[PDB]
């Protein structure tokens, strides 16, 4: 059922083998009870994220003398499929699964060193999906702590290709993810130098470098919208 | 919960060993410990050791409804819920859980998405009666190796396995015994083994994250003090068709693709070793089981 | 077979042992004395937390009154005076129960608590007497007693009877029963019968872990 | 089936189905609850009874607090079947009902703990607002059993699916519900429950006598 | 309940021995006979050892022949596990490469066997037959015998043109083959068409359950030499059980012809060579297929008998609880009372009507399951299934190989086109046995120069390496091959029965 490349290079969206879904982002979406936010939009992926906190906790136990401790709350609401969703997603392994990699991987890049008996809480709130979803939701968290005055070394930019044999499209929707094995990962920087790289799907070892490495490109293309979004929002705020 | 704590020195002490090229154990940074299996006197009763990390599967198969979205595939649910017989640090089914998660979720990824067992022919019913496969695994001491031994627990677990023969007649079941007709084993796609690399930093993390040069400490397999002390890990599971099944890499010390592809070369060689270590030991313990069932062959010439 | 026993399997836990007994098979580990918990912190005793936890599926009510069972006898057999406010953790996770796990508990509940008295010998908690229990059936067959059975022996059962008795003075002297859980239709006469039985047949058992201990423990300790 | 309970065969479903009043109060009559009340009430419609029991004030130490809370579960009868949000509503109704008639300030570190229990209801001919009277008149007997602090007795009635609660002999209002009543009741309604607040006023009076 | 000796055992000498007496009891009752020579006539490199056979003569001028058929009753009993199992699978199924045993390897080809050098128990049925071949009496009794040289059919007719051995085995086997064929003129006298020839037999159910062939053959007249004793053995034991009891006696038989089949084969007999033939009877049919001869075709005999026994209903197996005496027909064997016991270890049913047999002469009771309607009928029902679908699967079996074999020659072979239809021919090669499908779609150029009368049976296409058209008449000889033609649903191809 249905085509998902052509010799021609469309989809049934009709994207190009190494083109880009459609990035808006804007940030400030909680300026007045949110140390930072961002909106983020890849495709149909909507994601809203807020950072609340550098805050001490008022428990002893969450207090750390050597760092701050981060909390990374996924909320994937019962909206976000094209139905209602009956089941409870809030207390599943998927999500704690996300959960467990993004603080882990964020934790590293963000500097919590810098900020000690500190409690951080990102709290990302997921409006809807079209898959694609586990790359767009680093990118949304990128965002809200540049925003937010969290220090940090560098960019992590998620980014997802389907391999359609040796046809590797970047970016992805529902009928790509559903009809072959997808990659998702994410570079740290202008680096060559993955933080993430994750495959739920049969990838070949002997094209393992294929779809990595035309990632490694397509990665660099997400970062440069993330740089000149902020600096148009920047200019703005020094201008008066 | 209740966790060890070790000194400053020992930290030092075990990177400095790494540094200047040797292991504790008196093993090589590519070498793996010696699995043995040791199967049951019932079908699927695995017991998985690998030096003294101690590791057993159970396998057990129930009749259960579909879900909603596929009714047209079986269960397989994990459960790697770990009591304390290794540490006070995992206690009381979850009570932090974040590696009972992460564990589950990597061996479904391996079985259940990709494929390893399957699915399909679990609907005894389509969309009524079906197979459910439940694999709990038990860790009964623990020396790092975690994951791996863990995998090959799952498998093993598996390849062993066999279920109740079954008739259908309309939606009424006819469960028969398994000395009354032979039990039939699972369906079997893949063969996932995993190969864990810890990675640990000679620098600290600053130096690393715009330097390009390539230094770090690349180890498989560690013990239970190296598993702590690790700055990162690769978790990657192939199967022996130079396929990844699936990549967990989320968090530590970022890795070139080309040094990450090295992990997965190195990992390749291993896991054919694992895999026929795990064929023959099968055969062996299966001649036994096989000893009159070779005399009573219903297969023979004319 | 009959039975098996093993200590010092484990390396890791302050003591451990495997206990076979033909199909049915438990592993068990004590933890501790160790550090306690602030909702399990006793003030004169010793605390007891006991995990039971099968083979099969995942740990239900069931295993908690087999931990109350099993917490029942061992109370009396670890010197809870011997530390103050500190905790063990007996945790003895089933290997093989090989037979049906909600109908019958018959052999899996006496394997538990000989694992439980091997692994506090190799923990070195202190233990007051020997104890051991067996697993005793009456089959419908013949309408009679038959002791330590064999798992087809258990499905022909209409009853089934554990019991434990605490070993003093040479190990030999029945102090006390600590249990006896006696399910299913009984009489009186068949009662008295199954103490009689089980008095020679418990001093037996006693007999062959007593021994293994020795041969087990001798080769460590040496002077 | 679940880890901390058992719950039978899973795949299994339930079963497919085919003053006007007399309120007699009792208190003080089972053991290990600081007090304890008991309320039925029958009427032409259906016959009710009600079980409350109030345990502590409870010390809550490890941390002070400005003063102490009162919190109230509602349990669902053996023989009423009702969503578990409209027992949080009417637990939330109750407490700030009780927030006001109670006095709190003797008690510094304290969490009460307050179990209704809606036991019995039966009908021998929504449903929620006509125990609501019953609910307030259990409560209020075992905080004067047990010897917790009271602004007046708090008592209400229910006239019309409308539920108002009154103290200080119908003077004043402590709470108001209105749900599925018609529109401008208000006169009959308030008139008619003063009425049934001075009626079962007395009554609790009367049981706090006989202690 | 597989007993224990059973890759060693051997039978005893005396029924007097301590060991013997303690094993079966019922000994006393199982008569010595191991010292009269038995030899067994068996197929070349035997798949097993199924039965054993002599013939002795007497001084007071009979002849006396004995069938010597395997025991099974002393290993195996009725409700054991070994019996549940063995009547679960309810027939043996020979296959192309495969046997799939009814009764365990070492069981079935050893120890039930009737090794030569290694003695052994059998039943006995012992019937003296005069030298006009007519039944003077028999005999049914357990025994215990030794054979002493398994014979092969080809080494059995080299005996019989030996002359200057004059052993009891070569006078034997001489004197069989001249009963042989007074015997079987019997069966043809009383109504029946041939079946003992090779061509007919194969796509027929088996007497003895024989293995169906890779390529049909020829086979000797010492194949049909011992077809007639084993007939006739079966029959002497029809009416033995059906003494021992009325109603719930084991029974085989096939029927008549419905009219429809029968009908529209004549039909196609008549508009094609006007050539006809009867069902008055068996005897009428034997009669009219002798009549109907061409020597256009020279095959024309053989393959309206083929056809006939088609259309002839299948065998089915069972009991006399529901059936009365006057419905036990056989249009081809001729019979009102059959059984078939041959080879308990090959088939179900005649383990049934061993039993029986067995308890008939009272070496055991009778047994529930046989004295009993109901017990006997659900076994009936389950195990003539079985049957019908391992004789069909052995045939099918041949037919996809045979596909292999005129793919790997690359040959082309002798057809003959048994049914004609709108847009394909059924064409039957009887040199192998086989017959397959020729879809005229992949063996035409255009589909609608296809040009077909019902009323004649009688197709025309245009081929593919022609420009003409070709007639293919019903009943007249086509050159077939498999040869590999792509596939029009597939960008492949796949080996398909065409023409040239």
């Amino acid at each position: 059922r249905l085509e998902i490349y052509s010799p021609e290079g469309l989809r049934l969206d009709g994207r190009r083998w190494n083109e880009l879904r459609r990035f808006e982002s804007s940030i400030n979406t909680h300026p007045h009870a949110a140390d930072g936010s961002s909106y983020m939009e890849q495709g149909n992926n909507k994601i809203i994220t807020l950072v609340k906190g550098p805050k001490e906790p008022r428990l002893k136990s969450q207090m750390d003398t050597s760092k701050a401790l981060l909390n990374v709350s996924v909320n994937i609401t019962k909206f976000s499929k094209f139905e209602r969703s009956k089941s409870s997603h809030k207390n599943e392994r998927r999500v704690l699964e996300i959960q467990t990699s993004l603080v882990r991987m964020f934790e590293k890049n963000v500097m919590l060193n810098i900020y000690p008996r500190t409690v951080i809480d990102i709290e990302i709130h997921v409006l809807e999906q079209d898959g694609g979803i586990m790359g767009s939701l680093i990118n949304g968290i990128t965002l809200a702590l540049i925003d937010a005055g969290i220090s940090m070394f560098d960019y992590i930019s998620g980014i997802s290709v389907g391999l359609y044999d040796t046809t590797p499209l970047l970016d992805t929707n529902s009928l790509e993810e559903n009809a072959m094995s997808t990659v998702t990962l994410g570079v740290v920087g202008k680096s060559e130098k993955l933080s993430l790289l994750l495959v739920e799907d049969k990838i070949p070892l002997d094209r393992l470098e294929n779809v990595l490495a035309i990632g490694i490109a397509g990665a660099h293309r997400v970062r440069d919208l993330m740089d000149e979004e902020l600096r148009k929002h920047a200019q703005k705020r020094v201008s008066n | 919960a209740k966790d060890i704590e070790i000194s400053a020195s020992e930290s030092k002490f075990i990177l400095e060993a790494l540094r200047q090229n040797y292991r504790l154990d008196g093993r090589s940074f590519d070498q793996f410990r010696d699995v043995e299996i040791t199967f049951g006197k019932e079908f699927g009763d695995v017991s998985v050791k690998m030096g003294n990390t101690k590791v057993h599967c159970r396998i057990s198969c129930q009749i259960a409804q579909p879900y909603e979205d596929r009714p047209f595939e079986g269960l397989f649910v994990i459960s790697t819920e770990i009591s304390p017989m290794a540490g006070s640090q995992f206690e009381n089914g979850n009570i932090t859980g974040e590696d009972e998660v992460l564990c589950s979720r990597i061996i479904e990824k391996s079985v259940r998405r990709s494929g390893a067992l399957d699915v399909e022919g679990l609907c005894i019913v389509a969309g009524s009666k079906c197979w459910a496969v439940r694999a709990d695994v038990h860790f009964l001491d623990c020396d790092g190796g975690f994951i791996d031994a863990s995998c090959i627990a799952v498998m093993a677990g598996l390849m062993h396995f066999k279920k109740p023969d079954i008739t259908v007649h309309g939606e009424q079941i006819i469960v028969h015994p398994v000395n009354e007709r032979e039990p039939v084993p699972l369906g079997i796609l893949h063969i996932p083994i995993c190969v864990t690399f810890s990675f640990f930093n000679p620098q600290d993390t600053e130096e690393n994250i715009k330097g390009e040069t390539n230094s770090e400490i690349s180890i498989i397999d560690a013990t239970l003090k190296e598993e702590l002390l690790r700055d990162g890990v690769l978790t990657v599971t192939l199967n022996k068709n130079r396929e990844v099944v699936q990549v967990s890499k989320a968090g530590g010390l970022p890795m070139d693709a080309l040094t990450l592809m090295k992990c997965c070369h190195e990992a390749y060689s291993i896991i054919e070793k694992i895999t026929d270590q795990i064929l023959q030991l099968l055969k062996e313990d299966s001649e036994k089981r096989n000893k009159y069932a070779a005399m009573l062959t219903s297969e023979n010439a004319r | 077979m009959s039975v098996q026993a093993e200590i010092g399997i484990l390396d890791h836990v302050d003591g451990s042992s495997e206990f076979v007994s033909q199909d049915t098979k438990v592993i068990c580990s004590v933890t501790g004395p160790i550090e306690p918990k602030a909702r399990q912190e006793l003030p004169t005793q010793l605390a007891l937390e006991i995990i039971v936890r099968p083979a099969k599926g995942v740990a239900t009510t069931r295993e908690k009154v087999l931990e109350d069972k099993l917490r029942a006898v061992l109370t009396p057999l670890i010197t809870r005076h011997c530390y103050p406010r500190q905790l063990c953790q007996i945790t003895c996770q089933i290997l093989e129960s090989g037979e049906d796990e909600a109908e019958f508990s018959l052999r899996e509940l006496s394997c538990c608590i000989n694992a439980a008295f091997l692994a506090l010998v190799d923990a070195g908690i202190a233990l007051n007497s020997m104890c051991a229990s067996i697993p005793i059936a009456i089959i419908k067959d013949t309408s009679d007693i038959i002791v330590d059975p064999t798992a087809e022996q258990l499905k022909i059962s209409l009853s089934v009877h554990t019991l434990a008795l605490e070993f003093v003075n040479g190990g030999k002297v029945v102090k006390n029963v600590l249990l006896l859980d006696s399910n299913g239709d009984f009489n009186e006469d068949q009662l008295f019968s199954l103490l009689e039985l089980g008095e020679q047949k418990c001093q037996e058992l006693v007999t062959n872990i007593r021994r293994i201990i020795q041969d087990n423990i001798s080769p460590r300790l040496v002077v | 089936q679940d880890r901390r309970r058992l719950l039978g065969p899973a795949a299994a479903k339930p079963m497919a189905f085919s003053s006007e009043q007399e309120l007699s109060l009792h208190t003080g009559f089972i053991e290990n609850c600081n007090g304890s009340a008991l309320v039925e009430a029958r009427s032409l419609g259906h016959q009710t009874s009600l079980i409350s029991a109030v345990y502590g004030p409870r010390s809550i130490r490890g941390s002070f607090t400005s003063q102490g809370t009162i919190s109230i579960q509602l349990k669902n009868g053996l023989l009423e079947k009702y969503n578990t949000n409209e027992l949080k509503e009417v637990s939330s109704f109750l407490m700030g009902i009780f927030n006001s008639v109670v006095n709190l300030s003797r008690y510094p570190k304290s969490g009460i703990d307050i179990f209704v229990y809606l036991t019995y209801d039966k009908d021998l001919t929504s449903q929620i607002s006509s125990l609501i009277p019953h609910c307030i008149t259990s409560i209020t007997l075992a905080l004067a059993d047990a010897g917790i602090e009271l602004v007046d007795m708090a008592g209400a009635g229910e006239a019309n699916g409308t539920v108002v609660s009154f103290i200080k002999n119908g003077e004043e209002i402590v709470g108001f519900w209105k749900d599925d009543g018609d529109d401008e009741d208000l006169l009959e309604c308030l008139d008619r429950c003063k009425e049934q607040y001075n009626r079962y006023r007395d009554l609790m009076i009367s049981c706090l006598m006989n202690q | 309940c597989l007993p224990a000796e059973g890759h060693d055992w051997k039978a005893p000498t005396k029924l007097d021995d301590p060991e013997a007496v303690s094993k079966d009891p019922l000994l006393t009752k199982r008569k010595d006979l191991r010292d009269k020579l038995i030899c067994s006539i068996d197929p070349p490199g035997c798949v097993d050892i199924n039965d054993a056979l002599h013939a002795k003569k007497l001084p007071n001028g009979n002849w006396e022949v004995g069938v010597h058929i395997a025991d099974v009753t002393h290993f195996v009993k009725p409700g054991t596990a070994l019996d549940a199992e063995g009547a679960a699978r309810g027939t043996s199924v020979y296959l192309v490469d495969k046997r799939i045993d009814m009764l365990p390897m070492l069981l079935g080809t050893d120890l039930c066997s009737l090794k030569p050098y290694v003695d052994r128990f059998a039943f006995s049925v012992i019937w003296e037959l005069d030298d006009s071949a007519n039944i003077v009496n028999v005999n049914f009794m357990k025994s215990v015998i030794r054979s002493r040289e398994a014979f092969s059919y080809e080494q059995a007719q080299l005996r019989i043109d030996d002359k200057t051995q004059n052993d009891e085995l070569t006078m034997g086997m001489r004197a069989l083959l001249k009963l042989s064929v007074k015997l079987k003129q019997k069966r043809l006298e009383a109504g029946a068409l041939n079946l003992a020839s090779p061509e007919v037999k194969v796509h027929m159910d088996s007497e003895t359950s024989d293995p169906n062939e890779v390529e049909i053959k020829k086979l000797l007249a010492t194949n049909s030499l011992v077809e007639e004793f084993m007939l006739l053995a079966n029959i002497s034991v029809a009416r033995k059980i059906y003494d021992a009891f009325p109603q719930t006696a084991m029974l085989r038989r096939h029927a008549a012809p419905p009219s429809t089949n029968f009908e529209i084969l004549n039909e196609m007999l008549n508009t094609r060579k006007n050539m006809s033939i009867s069902l008055e009877s068996s005897k009428a049919l034997a009669d009219s297929l002798d009549r109907c001869v061409d020597p256009e075709d020279p095959y024309f005999n053989t393959l309206v008998r083929i056809m006939s026994t088609r259309c002839m209903m299948a065998a089915q197996y069972f009991y006399s609880g529901a059936y009365s005496y006057p419905d036990f027909r056989h249009y081809g064997l001729a019979v009102d009372i059959y059984t078939h016991f041959t080879s308990p270890i090959r088939r179900y049913c005649d383990v049934v009507a061993h039993r029986q047999l067995a308890g008939a002469i009272g070496y055991e009771p009778l047994s529930l399951t046989h004295r009993d309607k109901n017990k006997m009928d659900m076994i009936c029902r389950n195990i003539n299934r079985k049957h019908r679908n391992a004789q069909f699967a052995g045939r099918a079996s041949i037919e996809y190989y045979v596909g292999q074999v005129m793919r790997n020659n690359e040959s082309t072979e002798t057809g003959y086109v048994i049914k004609v239809f709108n847009n394909g021919i059924v064409v039957l090669v009887p040199k192998f046995g086989v017959e397959g499908l020729i879809r005229l779609d992949n063996l035409t150029e255009d589909p609608n120069s296809a040009a077909f009368d019902e009323v004649e049976y009688k197709l025309t296409f245009v081929p593919t390496n022609s420009d003409k058209p070709r007639d293919v008449y019903v009943f007249d000889k086509v050159e077939v091959q498999v040869r590999s033609v792509m596939d029009p649903i597939t960008s492949k191809r796949k080996a398909e029965l065409l023409l040239k």
